[PDB]
């Protein structure tokens, strides 16, 4: 397969000095954690933890202490960066309730003051559909007044409604596939529909960076799971060759099926999947394709049909097209699209179709209005402006950050910008300093990522204007000067 | 290289989805032309709702709709992120506090999906090497939770404590064989307050005694009993009077009684605080939309304001269960206290498909007669213990006495005509 | 942070030894320990080298072969609560550049300390028993075996 | 001006050595251990090692 347009991505390497200092910091933290555990065990220092009731003291201990090591010794120190409560619509500006801790993040108390007008770079609204006032909100209010909030039964039983059928046909038209089915949770979509498609005796090939839902869905089904490297089509090709040739491990028989699980945009890495080469490989080796499009269904594409439109490919090549309405459309949910036979088989044999409650009516109304706005059935020019503004903001932000000397991951087109910090203390420092300057960001640490690579992710939006981006960029420059976060050799 | 090549060439994969016969009843979906409520319209036929898990009739309450509308105007529809990353609203914390105060417990955690609640709660505590004693008639959510965990699963007969004691005693023998492993193995007992498949209640006092005797923790599922049982409707613990502190973890969903999407787990801080970091459905998924949380809070306020609705529901369940007794070919399975019970075929013929067809004939003829019934749906190849096919009868405080008598009568004539 | 947020590995621990700059950091750590030992006035150079070898081997034994499990909760549902770090490394693949480096470096330190200890008998027996203590578990034959039931549970 | 620069240098030392997250008594323990090691090293160098390095530093200062 070939690319009609250039495919630009950069993953700079960690400078050796920074790696050495990273390991120094982690070693110091480990040693002081062991000391703190020794102090707490001998009751020399009182432990601020809940303990089991006296009636159950002779039972086997519920948890293993070593498993909680990183939680007490390292996570607790910088716990204030996460779980920040908000009290406003998560737009371009958000209101964060303030909290203070006097026992080093072990317990939090909410002061009266609330921070207002924080620039929001943690929420997932790519097209800026999270508004408390709009046409979508009015339609949702009307359907809430009519249908009520929530349904009390299952789809196969009396719980199926007409709104759900309307949403399913609208989604099928939107993606370009023949049929689609909607679910009430994006995580449940994968976790409950990967087991139905594939069972024991089949092979599943997973990327290194698959979401937890895809991995859980693969585990629940009995299929063998083999992991190829991130966007390495040499690894995928070699795994396909060996799987077809050698067969099953215990008794070398042909695999019943081979399923390849991939994603459109990887949120943390920032990269976009090399879809043309994956499609070429699956056609050559007769393997099926499962494409998760949670992050790319609204952000990518000239009009917004996803990665398949972005590359210009054919939707009929992708066997299963998963997706989530939470990120772009601004309402919770999930969907799978494909052939009519596949959709009917899922309608009969999906776990959530049989046992789990169907989606709330106001949510499907909000999804319908948002999707009609995106494809332009209403006739308003809001559909094109949001996508164009998202693309412009992405390019401007990424370019001007790269020209300040930072290290950034991923393609030039992806609207997620992971900046790299590389040091455990700089995670907490960056989070606190950015909040102090009215900017909200998301930071991740060692158990989540590779040990050397610790990052802060920015999620751009069509709601961010040039003024907001310029303010954020000047604040980021000031912080990077303060914390010395410009590790880029190519640029200064 | 060439032998590798046509080894690649000769292989042929099985089709992704098996060819589906059109005879599947689950293929055809009932289409409800409006909200599923009292006096609903199904398939274009006006009917009285006897299939929706709406026990208290809070789905259509103007107070709930007003609260949901106010919260929708304040926040919108979407939360746009997990609870870790700017997805926590003040309504979520308020709802968790309200649930903790309502159930008289230290802490509660809310998930955005009823299935994920227990399917994520169970694997968080039960790991590989542990021992889980789970009832045979356990819903599919519990089964998927136990499969996600890799612990050893031991099944015992439904509501039978002799089999539980037998398994516990064999475990004590294996304990005596090797103490070193015995000191690091944890034992759990997963039960349900009011079983959905069979409509039968569980023996809590015996379970608590066995817990304290054999050092095994207890996990309880209260999906159906959360809003129907007890003087204040706090579950089966209030029904039996058992102290809630004996039960380690109590999980339920907000869909049935509270009539909004979501689910929750309640317990002491010691057990609950682990799920905030190890519950997969919690860590890696978006939070509950604010309007649903506000609807749940308003439903809790209504439930706390007056406690007589539970008594009304209890008396209606008693009346309908007494009335349905005496059908020729159909037997009632369940208890008088249960709101949702079953009607099964007394004489079971060899084929399950034809049993399903007979029950479908009964259901269709009832629907033509303005009684909207349903049939319990299962995944035949997936369930560990597949229950018999049955017609589900559900009772709601809204249904008047005369409507209950007409429903029982109509089911009676339809069943007698069909079985004849 | 939670395990699995930015990668699909059930056990990140198995790869911490293959990361970038870990080997150079290990070497610099040994050098820093040696310099800290040299900082002691009354201690003499051969017993400095004996102390360097003994402390290095003791710490390496404690970390690689004594402590078992994972410091963080892992979503594979406890593969490796019983396995030690050496057994966990690389999912049980017996040879690897990391394993070869880790098992080669104590022998190099032993040769250096034997040279600088003036080949004395007491130092020889101490250093050699320490080297045997470290090198015996590294054998592929001794994988997941506990002698006399020590550290099994 | 020198005070601000030294404060910035101490800030960088905290960030690099991960002392930024440790509690004050842990910071003091680590600092005391470090200064003790530095003092013992300089004293041992002065007792045994020749002061040619000190002479080189003095010549560079001049
Ligand atoms: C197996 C255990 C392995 C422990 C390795 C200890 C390494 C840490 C160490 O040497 O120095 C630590 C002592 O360390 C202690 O004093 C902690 C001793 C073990 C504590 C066990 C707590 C759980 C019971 C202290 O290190 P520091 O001087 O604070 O730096």
């Amino acid at each position: 397969g070939l690319y009609k347009r250039p495919f630009n991505e950069a993953f700079e390497e960690t400078p050796m000095l920074v790696a050495v200092l990273t390991y120094v910091g982690y070693g110091v933290l480990t040693l002081f954690g062991y000391l703190r555990d020794f102090l707490r065990y001998w009751r020399i220092e009182k432990c601020h933890h809940a303990t089991e009731r006296e009636e159950q003291k002779d039972f086997v201990s519920l948890y293993q202490d070593f498993e909680n090591f990183y939680t007490r010794n390292l996570y607790m120190r910088i716990r204030d960066n996460w779980n920040r409560p908000i009290c406003s619509v998560p737009g371009a500006r958000v209101d964060i309730m303030e909290r203070q801790s006097h026992d080093y993040n072990w317990s939090f108390k909410y002061t009266g003051n609330i921070i207002k007008g924080v620039i929001n770079m943690g929420s997932y609204n790519y097209l800026g559909f999270a508004r408390n006032t709009g046409s979508c909100q009015e339609a949702a209010a009307k359907v809430l007044e009519e249908y009520g909030a929530g349904v009390c039964s299952t789809r196969q039983e009396i719980g199926n409604l007409d709104k759900h059928e309307e949403l399913e046909e609208l989604v099928a038209r939107f993606l370009g596939v023949e049929a689609a089915m909607a679910y009430g949770m994006g995580f449940a979509t994968n976790s409950m529909n990967i087991p139905a498609l594939v069972g024991k005796g089949c092979l599943i090939l997973s990327d290194e960076l698959n979401h937890a839902s895809l991995v859980l869905g693969a585990r629940l089904s009995g299929a063998t799971i083999r992991i190829f490297k991130h966007n390495n089509m040499q690894s995928l090709e070699k795994l396909l060759k060996d799987a077809i040739v050698y067969g099953q491990p215990r008794t070398r028989r042909p695999w019943k099926k081979i399923l390849i699980l991939v994603e459109g945009i990887y949120s943390m890495e920032g990269s976009i999947v090399r879809l043309p080469e994956v499609i070429a490989l699956k056609k050559k080796y007769k393997a099926y394709l499962y494409l998760d499009e949670a992050h790319s269904i609204g952000a990518l594409g000239p009009t917004g049909r996803g990665v398949v439109e972005y590359f210009g490919l054919d939707p009929e090549d992708v066997d299963v097209m998963m997706g989530t309405f939470t990120k772009s459309f601004g309402a919770s949910g999930g969907y799978i699209g494909g052939k009519k036979e596949l959709i009917d088989y899922l309608r009969t044999h999906s776990h959530s179709a049989v046992y789990a409650t169907s989606l709330s009516p106001p949510v499907v109304e909000q999804i319908i209005t948002s999707m009609k706005c995106i494809m332009g059935q209403d006739g308003t020019s809001l559909g094109k402006e949001c996508v164009q503004q998202l693309a412009e903001n992405t390019r401007y932000f990424r370019r001007r950050l790269k020209e300040m000397g930072f290290i950034i991951y991923g393609n030039e087109d992806s609207p997620v910008v992971p900046l790299m910090l590389y040091m455990p203390a700089k995670i907490g420092a960056f989070g606190r300093e950015m909040l102090k300057r009215n900017i909200g960001v998301v930071v991740v640490g060692f158990p989540a990522t590779p040990i050397i690579e610790s990052r802060a992710r920015f999620c751009l939006s069509a709601a961010h204007t040039k003024e907001i981006l310029d303010t954020a960029l000047k604040e980021i420059d000031e912080v990077g000067d303060l914390l010395q976060l410009k590790y880029s050799r190519h640029r200064l | 290289v060439k032998e590798k090549e046509e080894l690649i060439e000769e292989w042929q994969p099985e089709p992704l989805v098996p060819p589906v016969p059109k005879d599947h009843p689950a293929l055809n979906y009932n289409i409800v032309s409006g909200p599923p409520s009292h006096k609903t319209v199904v398939n274009g036929k006006e009917c009285i709702n006897f299939a929706s898990f709406n026990f208290l009739g809070l789905l259509d309450n103007p107070r709930v709709k007003a609260a949901a509308l106010a919260s929708l105007k304040k926040y919108g529809v979407g939360t746009c992120g997990p609870r870790g990353f700017y997805g926590t609203f003040d309504v979520h914390l308020d709802l968790e506090d309200r649930l903790a105060k309502f159930m008289k417990t230290e802490e509660a955690i809310i998930y955005s999906y009823g299935f994920a609640t227990i399917a994520s709660a169970i694997p968080a505590y039960s790991k590989r090497g542990d021992i889980v004693f789970v009832d045979r008639a356990a819903c599919f959510a519990i089964q998927k939770g136990l499969q996600a965990s890799r612990s050893d699963i031991k099944l015992f007969k439904h509501n039978d404590m002799a089999d539980l004691e037998r398994l516990l005693k064999e475990q004590e023998i294996e304990d005596q064989k090797n103490p070193r492993k015995a000191r690091v193995t944890r034992r759990f007992i997963v039960v349900e307050g009011l079983y959905m498949n069979t409509g039968t209640i569980c023996p809590l006092p015996e379970l608590v005694k066995l817990k304290y005797k054999y050092k095994a923790r207890i996990f309880l599922e209260e999906s159906l009993s959360f809003g129907v049982l007890g003087e204040h409707g706090r579950g089966v613990t209030e029904h039996y009077g058992i102290n809630i502190d004996d039960i380690d973890l109590i999980s339920a969903n907000m869909e049935n009684a509270l009539a909004s999407i979501g689910g929750f787990c309640c317990g002491r801080s010691f057990v609950i605080d682990h799920q905030r970091l190890s519950g997969q459905g919690y860590c890696f998924s978006a939070s509950l939309p604010p309007l649903l949380a506000a609807a749940a809070i308003e439903a809790l306020n209504i439930m706390e304001e007056n406690p007589g609705i539970f008594a009304v529901l209890k008396e209606k369940c008693g009346q309908i269960h007494k009335a349905l007794q005496g059908i020729s070919g159909l037997k009632v399975v369940g208890e008088s206290l249960s709101p949702a019970f079953h009607l099964q075929l007394e004489e079971s013929t060899g084929s399950r498909e034809q049993d399903v067809r007979l029950l479908q004939e009964i259901v269709d003829q009832c629907m033509n007669r303005s009684i909207a019934l349903t049939q319990a749906r299962y995944l035949e190849k997936e369930e560990k213990c597949l229950p018999p096919p049955s017609i589900r009868v559900v009772v709601t405080v809204e249904q008047t006495e005369e409507e209950l008598e007409r429903a029982a009568s109509t089911i009676k004539e339809v069943a007698q005509a069909v079985l004849l | 942070m939670n395990v699995g947020t930015a990668h699909s590995e059930v056990n990140p621990n198995t790869r911490v030894m293959n990361s970038r700059g870990i080997w150079l950091s290990y070497v610099l750590a040994i050098g820093l320990l040696h310099i800290v030992l040299l900082s002691i006035p009354f201690v003499s150079v051969p017993v400095v080298w004996t102390l360097t070898n003994l402390i290095h081997n003791m710490g390496m034994y404690i970390f690689l072969h004594t402590v078992k499990g994972t410091p963080f909760e892992t979503p594979d549902q406890g593969k490796a609560r019983l396995l030690t770090h050496w057994e966990q490394m690389d999912y049980g693949v017996q040879f690897t550049a990391s394993r070869k480096f880790l098992t080669i470096t104590p022998i190099v330190l032993y040769f250096l300390t034997s040279f600088y200890t003036k080949y004395d008998q007491i130092h020889f027996v101490l250093n050699t028993v320490s080297l045997m203590s470290v090198l015996i578990p590294k054998l592929p034959q001794l994988h997941g075996v506990r002698i006399f039931g020590i550290n099994k549970y | 001006r020198a005070w601000k620069q030294m404060s910035w240098f101490y800030y960088q030392y905290l960030l690099v050595t991960a002392l930024y997250m440790l509690e004050p008594w842990e910071r003091t323990v680590f600092n005391s251990m470090l200064v003790s090691i530095v003092g013992m090293a300089l004293y041992t160098g002065y007792v045994f090692m020749p002061q040619h390095i000190m002479a080189i530093l003095h010549y560079f200062e001049i």
